[PDB]
């Protein structure tokens, strides 16, 4: 018992229905962020591409501002009311202070907006867990991500939805200073991160990719093929 | 500041609405055979017509017919009188034909929006008194589209040109004439 | 059990039961279709009021005309299907005195689907049980066709069904739609072959169904709701297509 | 706040199976909690309201025991029920006649009076809050272009005009007597209304009456204040009667 | 208030100051704005045997209900609105209680409509009526205030009616000879004259109320 | 029997129980029936009141909105009152701003809007009635029903309340949509003796009419009138 | 401010409940405006959620404004609103927690 209201402890100090809103995380396509030295790449899993679907309308990499990026995983309908309000923050934020907005405090706007949802009996939390990435002022490159209870941490690379297990044990053994040396071998270590729990070749790979100083872009299908056909290359040879 | 000129004539199966032009827009079509005429502040003038529109295309949605020439007054005057202590300065004027009977129609209202229904014609603007002589020297029952566009031309060229705009039932003719 | 009383109690594998069962609710109602063709889109429905001493106002029963350039069909709930049509319209009109341009289609269903959703997370509230199809006009995408869900999910397709029989009706509209080459010929033909093979109605009449076609002429939208002796002919042409391909066996 | 228990009769915005509201119901049985009745019958040109009187400890001051009430100068009432409640319902009476006086500038009719209170007592019943009061009143008034008025409202909100009503324990034969006696005969004197009432009750309840036991009150086209009788008129027409 | 609140509806006061800077702007600039109509004409009433005549020149008498009427001076839109307003409560009125309506409700009613408003609404108004009590007459102006009186003058030519009406008016007359001294005393004032009678012969008050056409 | 108590709760099929329960409520009132006619409607229901000591000008059941609009209804009597009111109100504030007499699809519209809000919200409860409403614009007559749930149908003949089926079944081989006023009358007081349940008189029974002249009544001689007639 | 009638208009329920609650006080008694009060409260407390127009029936039952007309119902309809929040931020709005 002590799981069927949002504001009671268990006799040993747990939130059960906190917890709860995590398995529908957990249930989500897997999406991967990794950092590099002067870039920042995004990969998100699709799934179940119907044959008579619109693929502009389901895509799951959204731009809240000119150097910042997010993808999410759970709940899709959740996450369209986080992407708004933090757009209309960023810009609000923008009129309060000139300089542009910074990861760290969007990133702290998203975290207190998600923990407001789990103080009362009479409101349900949100069922979205989120990879926020972008670039400092100066040109630091930021990597951050975002929990359903409020609470936020900042990685290097990470994983999240179904397969993210396997995705973050893989990473902890590639990720060193020489994968991330250029922007070709981020995007290939970031390809073969998805790979390992991706079936049906590199078909089902939606890819976004940011730099110093440019505005969001998503790579081609075409791109895509290349860069599977160079990784199976290069692991044949 | 000048303010403007408005007139409206009634003829024979056939309405006729005018305003000046020097060499903003007055008239704003509220229809297939209805329009509108505004005078006075061009900031009021556009809220009015933009507030106007709002109005008109949910009531043609949620009923499912046309609108009257007498429901768009009752509409225009409740808005006038919403802002009573307050008021836009604007003095429509209306003209237009039934989309059921094909009958004329002109009006008149005021600042706060009192209805005038008139049968012959009616004026508004800053030279009312000026303008109304010479319509009631000019005007005769029973006119047709060329003799109502005649007389209304001289109406307004008699007290920098003129749009005439005549409502048929089967056409709408625009005429930009000049002195 | 207990975890299905309210909106606001997650599962322990993290499920929404109450917004399960508003889905399914929807499977009670009639069958609406949509189809997009590369000159126009179509919309087709079943009426489900037939009765000899019914009576015959407004133009249609299950489609709807939110402005100039967009229309929508509902399935499930007639009642919240009217508060919902309601506020498309305001929404709609809002738009167009904000900006003085007509909205677009995606910024509208995304505006409703944000009401559909606000209902599912705070308690107290009992969420709406109805679907739509919404078709369309603007000038950034053309042509377009999307669907609405109780949960406030809502996605672009370039034909689907919602309704009973809806799976089969899918089914048979992937194995025969052709992607780029369509007409609105072709998509009657196809939307009148669908609906006789999913309602559970030995021959299909004209009194049963309401089809709508939305198209282009001179910079203008047109919109209209099609005639008994269209369908009629429709349906005649479609019969004796049938004859003749069974014939030549 | 407490919430709502589950059941399909310990709430009141529940529906039964076969749609009734079982806590509706349940308030028309407190009407005979007190174990009282009450007759009202209308005259050719007057109103008589007659209930019980009891008063069982002798320590009691039997001044301050009646049932009979004055709503407006012109207005009487008599309540059956709990006690509390019907002086509640006595007071947001007075309240509403005050309200129509001030915002019309005329008096608040009788039918008028108790369709306010009808529409009132009709809120109760769909907010999960408020409970029904556990009583019924009877309202007796003279209209000047439409003579006497007799009037009765419900626990539910249903209000109704009659010409002879009653209501407590013994109402079903009560009602029986009345439809009786008005298929003989409807145009009475004063002095035969008041017989009528008093005779309906005794024959009911089986009992002969002393001046102590019974309340009257009675308006008339005559006089149309509302009047309380003395123990000596009530003995002169139990003598008359007898 | 905020932009997160939810709407309200009546009377709006966004354009106050900005009005305010216009007009005398324009004053001390050296041009004309747009005003409001207004009716000045003499308007009058007299209380005869059994019910009431109402006059005005020339129409200017409104429709209350079946047996009353009402004649207004000064602003005509207020006039217009107060006039419907009151109708529409009036018959809602009526259709609740299901007798013709009394003239102290109308009286009531405009009273504490005009005080609510404290004269910024500028309607003069002439009220008279039959009821079950018998005829009735009244006046009532912008401020809240009202006099019951046998016979009242309201307009341009006050004076001379009121003289009219002092000099020639005795107590329990005909109707024809109500009707002469109204249109008397309106014609001393200056086009026509319009006359409205109610009668208390011509009213039932024993019917059920119906909705009239 | 866990998801009968709430009404804020779906079934796990996907029903609302307590909408089916009010609906369960309103069949068991009186029976009222309504025909359209060529030129003009009929209403007709069963009085509540059928003793002696009832004062025959004090309650009715058919009442009038506007002069062309009325209606019946069959449930609950309390709940009538205040829906009643309201329409009145609606159909008030509808002409003061468009000073015009309110059509009768845009009033029903209106009152089913009222009515759908108290099926959504936790803490009350549906109303038990459904209403018929007639009415008389652009020079042809309408007939309209509605739910409990906030629906509204457009009908030619209907009956509803106590033994409603067998009264649909009468009316749908009785009916003929040429048909005058007269005869319709002369219907829709068979179809409610079909089911009355002892002996009709003029005092228990209400009856009232829409044409060209409006809405209006019909008093106790004319239907004693019409019952000597067939 | 800009009229002197804007303040007016805008606080005339609060106004006239004070008078209604100081008269009934000290005619009747403390327990009079209680009652009324909680009921206003109980009947409130149930309405659509805030971006969406409802009824107030129940309420204007209990008011007493269920048979009378004012200009807050012919002008300016608060259904037909020209400009409305988002559903959430409303939501919160009303809540306090902004």
């Amino acid at each position: 018992s002590y799981d069927r209201a949002i504001t009671v402890f268990s006799p040993d100090g747990h939130l059960f229905q906190v917890e709860y809103a995590q398995e529908a995380v957990k249930k989500g396509s897997t999406a991967v962020g990794v950092r590099g030295r002067d870039i920042v790449v995004l990969g998100v899993e699709k799934k179940s591409v119907a044959k008579l679907q619109d693929e502009r309308t389901v895509r799951k990499i959204c731009a809240l501002d000119d150097n910042v990026c997010m993808a999410f995983a759970g709940l899709t309908a959740d996450a369209r009311i986080v992407i708004n309000r933090a757009r209309v923050e960023c810009q609000s934020h923008r009129l309060t202070v000139e300089d542009p907005v910074t990861v760290e405090y969007i990133t702290r706007y998203i975290a207190s907006l998600k923990q407001r949802y789990t103080q009362s009996n009479g409101r349900r939390p949100f069922g979205i867990s989120a990879l926020i990435v972008g670039f400092d002022f100066d040109g630091t490159p930021r990597l951050y991500q975002t929990d359903p209870s409020g609470t936020y941490h900042a990685w290097k690379a990470n994983a999240i939805g179904r397969g993210a297990k396997s995705v973050r044990e893989f990473l902890e053994k590639n990720y060193t200073d020489e994968a991330i040396e250029t922007d070709d071998l981020t995007i290939k270590l970031v390809i073969k991160a998805l790979l390992e729990v991706v079936q049906s070749g590199g078909k089902n790979i939606e890819l976004a990719v940011m730099r110093r100083d440019q505005s969001l872009k998503i790579l081609n299908p075409e791109e895509i093929e290349k860069y599977v056909a160079e990784i199976e290359k290069e692991k044949e040879e | 500041y000048n303010g403007g000129a408005v007139m409206a004539m009634k003829g024979k199966n056939c309405v006729a609405i005018a305003a000046d032009r020097r060499f903003f827009q007055k008239i704003f079509p509220m229809g297939d055979r209805l329009y509108i005429g505004l005078a006075g502040l061009a900031t009021d003038v556009q809220t009015v017509a933009q507030r106007l529109k709002f109005r008109l295309n949910l009531y043609e949605l949620k009923e499912g017919r046309q609108i009257k020439p007498y429901t768009l007054m009752s509409m225009v005057a409740n808005l006038l009188y919403e802002k009573r202590f307050g008021p836009y300065y604007t003095e429509p004027v209306i003209a237009g034909l039934d989309p059921k009977t094909f009958k004329p129609f002109i009006c008149s209202l005021d600042l706060i929006g009192c209805p005038m229904v008139t049968d012959d014609f009616v004026v508004s603007g800053t030279c009312a008194e000026q303008m109304y002589g010479m319509c009631e020297s000019l005007w005769e029952p029973n006119m047709d589209p060329d003799h109502l566009f005649e007389t209304i031309s001289q109406a307004m060229l008699n007290a920098m040109g003129v749009i005439v705009h005549i409502i048929e039932k089967d056409k709408i003719t625009t005429r930009t004439l000049k002195a | 059990r207990r975890y299905d009383s309210r909106t606001t109690i997650f599962s322990p594998e993290g499920r929404l039961y109450q917004v399960e069962y508003a889905m399914e609710a929807i499977g009670h109602a009639g069958t609406c279709l949509g189809i997009l063709a590369n000159d126009g889109v179509l919309l087709a429905a079943e009426r489900r009021n037939i009765h000899k001493l019914l009576d015959e106002v407004f133009f249609s029963e299950k489609i709807y005309k939110l402005n100039e350039d967009m229309a929508c069909s509902v399935a499930g709930i007639t009642s919240d299907a009217n508060v919902l049509t309601n506020e498309l319209r305001l929404i709609a009109q809002r738009y167009l005195l904000q900006y003085q341009e007509p909205i677009p289609c995606e910024q509208l269903v995304t505006a409703l689907c944000d009401i559909k959703q606000a209902y599912t997370q705070f308690g107290g509230k009992r969420p709406f049980g109805v679907s739509l199809l919404y078709i369309g006009w603007d000038k950034h995408y053309g042509f377009q066709l999307y669907q609405s869900d109780p949960s406030g999910n809502y996605g672009g397709w370039k034909a689907t069904c919602i309704g009973n029989n809806s799976a089969a009706a899918v089914s048979m509209l992937k194995q025969d739609y052709k992607e780029g080459e369509m007409t609105l010929k072709s998509a009657l033909a196809l939307a009148i072959k669908v609906l006789n093979k999913t309602m559970d109605v030995s021959k299909l009449s004209a009194e049963k169904v309401e089809i709508a076609t939305l198209t282009r002429e001179n910079g203008k939208t047109v919109i209209r709701v099609l005639k008994q002796k269209e369908v009629e002919q429709l349906i005649k042409k479609h019969e004796e297509e049938e004859a003749k391909a069974e014939r030549e066996k | 706040s407490r919430g709502s228990s589950a059941g399909f009769d310990r709430h009141i915005t529940i529906f039964s199976p076969e749609g009734r509201l079982y806590q509706v119901e349940y308030a028309f049985k407190a009407i005979n909690q007190g174990g009282l009745t009450s007759v009202a019958v209308r005259g050719k040109d007057c109103a008589v309201i007659v209930t019980q009187k009891k008063v069982p400890d002798k320590l009691l001051d039997s001044s301050t025991v009646t049932h009979l009430f004055k709503i407006t100068e012109n207005i009487g009432c008599v309540m059956t029920g709990m006690t509390a409640d019907s002086r509640s319902q006595v007071q947001r009476a007075r309240y509403e006649a005050a309200n129509w006086k001030y915002k019309y500038g005329y008096e608040i009719p009788v039918d008028m009076l108790c369709k306010r209170i009808a529409d009132i007592s009709q809120v109760y019943t769909q907010n999960a809050e408020m409970r029904p009061l556990g009583c019924c009143m009877i309202l007796i008034g003279i209209d000047e272009e439409q003579g006497p008025q007799v009037y009765k409202c419900d626990p539910a909100g249903y209000y109704c005009g009659f010409k002879a009503t009653a209501a407590g324990v013994k109402q079903t034969e009560s009602t029986s007597f009345l439809e009786k006696k008005v298929k003989k005969k409807f145009d009475w004197t004063f002095e035969q209304t008041v017989e009528t009432a008093i005779t309906c009750l005794s024959t009911v309840l089986s009992i002969d009456f002393k001046p102590s036991e019974i309340e009257v009150g009675v308006v008339t086209v005559e006089n149309p204040k509302f009047r309380i009788l003395t123990e000596a008129e009530i003995d002169a027409h139990l003598v008359a009667l007898a | 208030v905020s932009v997160y609140a939810p709407p309200v509806g009546g009377f709006s006061f966004d354009n106050c100051r900005r009005n305010a800077v216009l007009e005398a702007d324009f004053a001390k600039r050296g041009y004309k704005l747009p005003k409001v109509r207004k009716t000045g004409t003499t308007i009058a009433g007299v209380v005869y045997k059994d019910g009431i005549v109402l006059g005005a020149d020339t129409s200017k008498i409104h429709f209350i209900s079946p047996n009353i009427y009402c004649c207004g001076a000064g602003t005509a839109a207020d006039t217009d609105m107060t006039t419907q307003l009151i109708s529409s409560n009036l018959e809602l009125h009526s259709l609740s209680t299901g007798r013709l309506p009394r003239v102290v409700t109308a009286n009531r009613m405009l009273k504490q409509m005009l005080f609510r408003y404290q004269g910024y609404i500028g309607a003069a108004l002439v009220l008279g009526g039959v009821d079950v009590t018998g005829p009735h007459l009244y006046s009532i102006y912008p401020h809240g205030s009202t006099d019951k009186l046998p016979y009242v003058t309201m307009g341009s030519g006050s004076l001379a009616a009121m003289a009219v009406f002092e000099d020639k008016f005795r107590p329990d007359m005909e109707e024809e000879e109500a009707k002469n001294l109204v249109s008397e005393a309106i014609a001393a004032g200056i086009s026509n004259i319009d006359l409205c009678v109610i009668s208390k012969n011509k009213l039932d008050f024993l019917r059920p109320y119906t909705v009239p056409n | 029997r866990g998801y009968s108590f709430s009404l804020t709760t779906f079934s796990p099929s996907g029903k609302l129980v307590q909408i089916e329960y009010a609906l369960a409520a309103v069949a068991g009132g009186a029976p009222s029936v309504g025909i359209k006619a060529a030129n003009g409607v009929v209403l007709a229901t069963e009085k509540k009141q059928k003793s002696i000591l009832y004062d025959e000008r004090s309650v009715h059941k058919v009442e009038p909105i506007t002069k062309h609009i009325g209606l019946v209804y069959s449930g609950m009597g309390p709940d009538y009152r205040v829906l009643v009111h309201r329409a009145r109100k609606l159909a008030q504030q509808y002409y003061l701003v468009y000073q015009e007499p309110i059509p009768t699809a845009q009033l029903v519209q209106r009152v089913a809007s009222v009515m759908q809000e108290y099926t959504q919200s936790g803490g009350v409860r549906p109303f038990g009635v459904s209403l018929l409403i007639c009415g008389w614009n652009e020079g042809r007559p309408y007939l309209f029903q509605s739910d409990p749930s906030g629906a509204y149908f457009a009908w030619k003949a209907t009956a509803m309340g106590k033994n409603y089926v067998n009264g649909k079944t009468f009316l749908e081989k009785r009916y003929n949509e040429d048909l005058e006023l007269e005869d319709a009358i002369h219907t829709a007081i068979l179809t409610l003796k079909e089911s009355f349940e002892g002996q009709m008189t003029e005092d228990n029974i209400e009856v009232g009419i829409c044409n060209e002249a409006g809405f209006r009544r019909l008093t106790p001689t004319e239907v004693k009138d019409y019952l000597a007639a067939i | 401010p800009s009229h002197p009638l804007e303040l007016s208009e805008k606080n005339f329920q609060l106004n006239q409940d004070k008078m209604n609650f100081s008269t009934l006080r000290n005619i009747q008694g403390l327990f009079a405006p209680l009652k009324l009060q909680m009921e206003f409260k109980a009947v409130q407390q149930v309405q659509r959620l805030p971006f969406l127009s409802s009824s107030n029936l129940s309420l204007d039952v209990l008011r007493g404004n269920d048979e009378t007309i004012g200009f807050e119902d012919i002008l300016n309809d608060p259904s037909q609103s020209e400009v409305m929040g988002e559903p959430h931020l409303m939501v919160e709005y009303k809540l306090g927690l902004l």
